[PDB]
């Protein structure tokens, strides 16, 4: 209930600064996002390279995630057991540059950057569990 | 005090956290004496490891439980640990975290394997495993950049970005210490020097450490050893022989930038270190360049640097500027890297205790510490 | 959006756990399911036999033996990767050995001189507080603030980036050129020799002037009337290996070095003659030109900084900051370094210059700038392949 | 021979 | 399937009774060796042949 509810479970604790889900299947778009942020601006097309067959082309010269550009680490989304992806976003000028993971369940992607200094570990064991807990009720 | 203990192919190294270096560094070895024991009453061991082994190699039958990165007998390699702390270290493992490290793409066989055999045997109360390419730059005093990393087994590239690993990136070459020491032998009996067995592969070992270096130019260097007696070097075998090599000292260390020198199809790090960048991102190319590292005690020849440095180069495009970092103290960057990471306030977040492990059982090394 | 789902005999000790993977999804077809009665004699054997009884005692685990902090997690973790070597020493000691500017941290310097450190708005917020305002008075700002309740390295980042940031900037670029100089100048004389060197002698080689002359020569000969010209440029020496035979055997360079040789024995090796050109053309002319620009630029930079810039007030420095002792002695040497280096600079351009336009091509194209010893360097390797192919297709 | 054998 | 029935019955007394399964795959079976008693003398499998 509440899809926007999931997104306070996801704020809960601080540690994240965004924090959206997407349902992947026909037309994307977000069910729940935090307003004004990064992930609310998600265009389909994103999540058809997040979803696509093709695994490789988005190491050439990364992908961009709500138009910000981003660097691939690590990708698990199609193998069973994790469905996980992890990504850090790209900034110029020496910017702050930050930890993403996606996790993908049946239905939809959730998708968690954090503050800054948050260890990637963190962001990946959070996404994990909200998305082992959707996808336990078939979604 | 946190433990940190280095396995390795040819070293195993061993400390404490904060030390500058390792307290006990010694062979990974396992010896089994092949010959009948008749004098009774000296209570004689059945199996010997680390130094007491190559002290008596001569009469026993030395096997590196290591090979190719790979561990090839999970019996053995407990017995050397087992004589690392009690033995070497003389510390109780009970009351002391312990850090172990991982070799790059990894199967996933191990890991547990590993884990399981540490808080079951010692008991250890915390652990944390992490890439010894990645502990490399951190005792270089980076975080971004691509490690040169090779040693007694195998070599790995593996192009670090704040410290998170890129699986895809990392290639794998089979160009190893123990390969151009199999090399050298294979070449040093042109001159009539016959080494075979095992025990005196540790020989040439010695021989390589101290005569072999690199060449800046192959085809100078032949015509100038063929031409002049200047190259030649006098070394004394244990028995009292005395040996001289021409131009194997820049041949055997050779063969690592030409590996068709031992048939190999695959080519030389040189490349492999272009080779691997190419497969990362364009924006972040330009910091990989100017941030490589070398380790590994493969990579403590003479002029080893100068002359990738020259070949990558032209490898590179000219808008490229090349720095090679090669820290002197590199042969023991991978455990200093170790020691730093142990030392840490916010070490203790990612440590992985006895009583959670009980109910996550061994699966959790693969989501807690990765 | 469719509708969301909810949100989020026994042993008396406690012994070793013996994990297992479990039953792939479920016990649907597997000999598990079958209650066979060989399995319920089983249960009641090992309820009677003494083998639970000697499990408690033998495998019963060793217990457990388990055993305000403003500053970011991420930030913890770098301090103590570049400081390791003070590890020993409290907060009072290292404080007192960074504001000498010893020989013995040269490197960790540098890494409090990122941006990493610099640009943390939160902490700077949160441990304001805390600082001391030695700009003047020399006094905390707050009433107690006590320092001792700061943890290792929040004492370090207060007392250090921001209790001296107003002048921390500046002190590590006096730092920051102070290491670069110290390293730099003797290479950067050498380069610029060489360059020199190498522009004059191309330009003071009759061998090479004479070998152009002959190409020329043999070159209006096959050229129509109409094209006749008396001059060409050096980056037109590339079509010579382009030009082959009715066979393709031999090409138009190949027969010159048989010309020169048979006829020309002043010409045959010019190579060893000329030698400086070929390690100048490792150098690139614009990335080392910008290089030595940049240090007059940070050295005219030091000047207004510490005659008339932050450096220049000694109020806001602490009694035991000898950056202003270390930066005035070198500060008469490092004017004389730079005034040299301009020359060398000066010199280098000039002597680029005459044997630049003596031989046709221009400075004003920054490919012929940059690759003007390239192309004479690419003709005397294409000069030796031709030769070395020449003499073992004969012999 | 030489180092090593007899030969 | 005996010796299989006969250590599943050892592991549910010996383990908690959050995990007491009633199956587990072939697979498992290699965390008898690596599980030794207080002076690592013997092990599951080696108390099990007795
Ligand atoms: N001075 C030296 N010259 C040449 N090779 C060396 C030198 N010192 C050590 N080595 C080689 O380095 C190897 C050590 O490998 P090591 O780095 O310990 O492997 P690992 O990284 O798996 O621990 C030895 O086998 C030895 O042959
Ligand atoms: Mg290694």
């Amino acid at each position: 209930a509440g899809w926007n509810a999931y997104i306070d479970n996801l704020m809960a604790d601080g540690t994240c600064q965004d924090a959206a889900i997407v349902g992947y299947k026909d037309s994307p778009c977000v069910w729940a996002a935090v307003p004004g942020k990064t992930f609310v601006n998600i265009t389909p097309a994103e999540v058809g390279v997040l979803v696509g067959k093709d695994r490789s082309s988005f190491y050439v010269n990364g992908l961009t995630l709500g138009g910000q550009k981003c660097m691939v680490i690590r990708d698990s989304l199609l193998q069973d057991g994790e469905f996980s992806m992890d990504l850090r976003t790209k900034s110029t000028g020496g910017a702050p540059t930050f930890n993403v993971t996606v996790t993908k369940t049946d239905k939809t992607l959730v998708l968690l950057m954090g503050k800054e200094g948050v260890h990637g570990g963190l962001i990946n064991k959070k996404c994990y569990e909200m998305a082992s807990h959707l996808r336990r009720s078939q979604y | 005090a946190a433990l940190v203990v280095d396995n390795g192919s040819g070293m195993c190294k061993a400390g404490f956290a904060g030390d500058d270096a390792p307290r006990a560094v010694f062979p990974s070895i396992v010896g089994r004496p092949r010959h009948q024991g008749v004098m009774v009453g000296m209570g004689q061991k059945d199996s010997y490891v680390g130094d007491e082994a190559q002290s008596k190699r001569g009469i026993l039958t030395l096997k590196y439980p290591i090979e190719h990165g790979i561990v090839t007998n999970w019996d053995d390699m407990e017995k050397i640990w087992h004589h690392t702390f009690y033995n070497e270290l003389r510390v109780a493992p009970e009351e002391h975290p312990v850090l172990l490290t991982e070799a790059p793409l990894n199967p996933k066989a191990n890991r547990e394997k590993m884990t399981q055999i540490m808080f079951e045997t010692f008991n250890t109360p915390a652990m944390y495993v992490a890439i010894q390419a990645v502990l490399s730059l951190y005792a270089s005093g980076r975080t971004t950049g691509i490690v040169m990393d090779s040693g007694d087994g195998v070599t790995h590239t593996v192009p670090i970005y704040e410290g998170y690993a890129l699986p895809h990136a990392i290639l794998r070459l089979d160009l190893a210490g123990r390969d151009l020491t199999d090399y050298l032998m294979k070449i040093l009996t042109e001159r009539g020097y016959s080494f075979t067995t095992t025990a005196e592969r540790e020989i040439v070992r010695d021989i390589k450490e101290k005569l072999c270096y690199v060449a800046l130019d192959f085809e100078q260097e032949m015509a100038t050893a063929a031409s002049s007696s200047s190259l030649e070097k006098s070394y004394e075998l244990p028995d009292g022989q005395v040996i001289t090599i021409g131009n194997e000292r820049f041949r055997c260390p050779e063969a690592l930038f030409q590996p068709s020198f031992l048939g190999m199809e695959s080519a030389g790090i040189h490349e492999t270190t272009f080779n691997s960048i190419m497969k990362c991102d364009v924006d972040i190319r330009k910091d990989l360049y100017a941030n490589t590292v070398l380790s590994g005690g493969t990579t403590m020849y003479p002029g080893i640097a100068d002359r990738m440095q020259k070949e990558i180069t032209a490898l590179a495009p000219s808008t490229m500027k090349i720095k090679i970092i090669a820290p002197p103290e590199r042969k023991y960057s991978v455990w200093i890297g170790g020691s730093i990471l142990a030392s840490l306030s916010t070490f203790q977040q990612m440590w992985i205790s006895k009583q959670e492990y009980d109910e996550s059982g061994p699966s959790i090394v693969h989501r807690k510490c990765f | 959006p469719p509708p969301p789902p909810p949100l989020p005999r026994r042993p008396t000790r406690r012994l070793k756990q013996m994990h297992w993977e479990k039953l792939n999804s479920g016990l649907e077809f597997t000999f598990w399911t079958g209650p066979s009665d060989e399995a319920n004699k089983i249960l009641e054997t090992l309820h009677t036999s003494g083998v639970l009884d000697e499990l408690d005692e033998s495998f019963a685990m060793k217990e457990a033996k388990t055993l305000t902090d403003y500053m970011s997690s991420e930030l913890q973790k770098l301090f103590g990767i570049h400081f390791h070597k003070l590890s020993h020493k409290n907060p009072n000691e290292i404080i007192r050995m960074i504001l000498h500017c010893d020989d013995s941290m040269n490197e960790c310097v540098e890494f409090l001189s990122s941006d990493k450190v610099l640009n943390q708005p939160k902490l700077k917020a949160d441990l304001e507080p805390y600082r001391i305002d030695w700009a003047n008075g020399g006094d905390l700002v707050n009433s107690e603030k006590d320092a001792s309740e700061l943890s290792r390295w929040d004492y370090l980042y207060v007392r250090l980036i921001v209790d001296l940031g107003g002048y921390w900037n500046q002190r590590m670029n006096a730092l920051k050129v102070k290491n670069i100089i110290e390293t730099n100048y003797e290479n950067l004389v050498r380069q610029t020799k060489l360059i020199g060197r190498a522009a004059l002698e191309l330009r003071d080689s009759k061998v090479f002037k004479g070998l152009l002359y002959l190409i020329l020569y043999l070159g209006n000969y096959m050229n129509d009337y109409v094209r006749q010209a008396k001059g060409f440029a050096i980056g037109s020496l590339q079509r010579l290996p382009l030009i082959k035979n009715a066979n393709n055997t031999k090409s138009l360079l190949h027969i010159l070095d048989i010309t020169i040789r048979k006829h020309f024995p002043q010409f045959d090796n010019f190579s060893p003659e000329l030698s400086t050109v070929t390690e100048a053309a490792k150098l690139n002319i614009e990335a080392i030109e910008q290089e030595c620009s940049e240090l007059i630029r940070g050295c005219q930079n030091l000047q207004i900084d510490c005659d008339s810039g932050a450096l220049s007030d000694p109020t806001v420095f602490h009694p035991d900051d000898k950056i202003l002792s270390v930066i005035l002695p070198w500060l008469m040497e490092g004017t004389k370094k730079m005034d040299f280096l301009k020359e060398h600079l000066r010199t280098m351009n000039t002597t680029l210059n005459n044997a630049m336009r003596y031989f046709g091509e221009q400075p004003n194209d920054p490919n012929s700038k940059n690759l003007f010893f390239k192309r004479v360097d690419s003709f005397i390797i294409d000069y030796s392949k031709a030769r070395s192919d020449n003499l073992k297709s004969e012999e | 021979w030489x180092a090593x054998c007899p030969a």
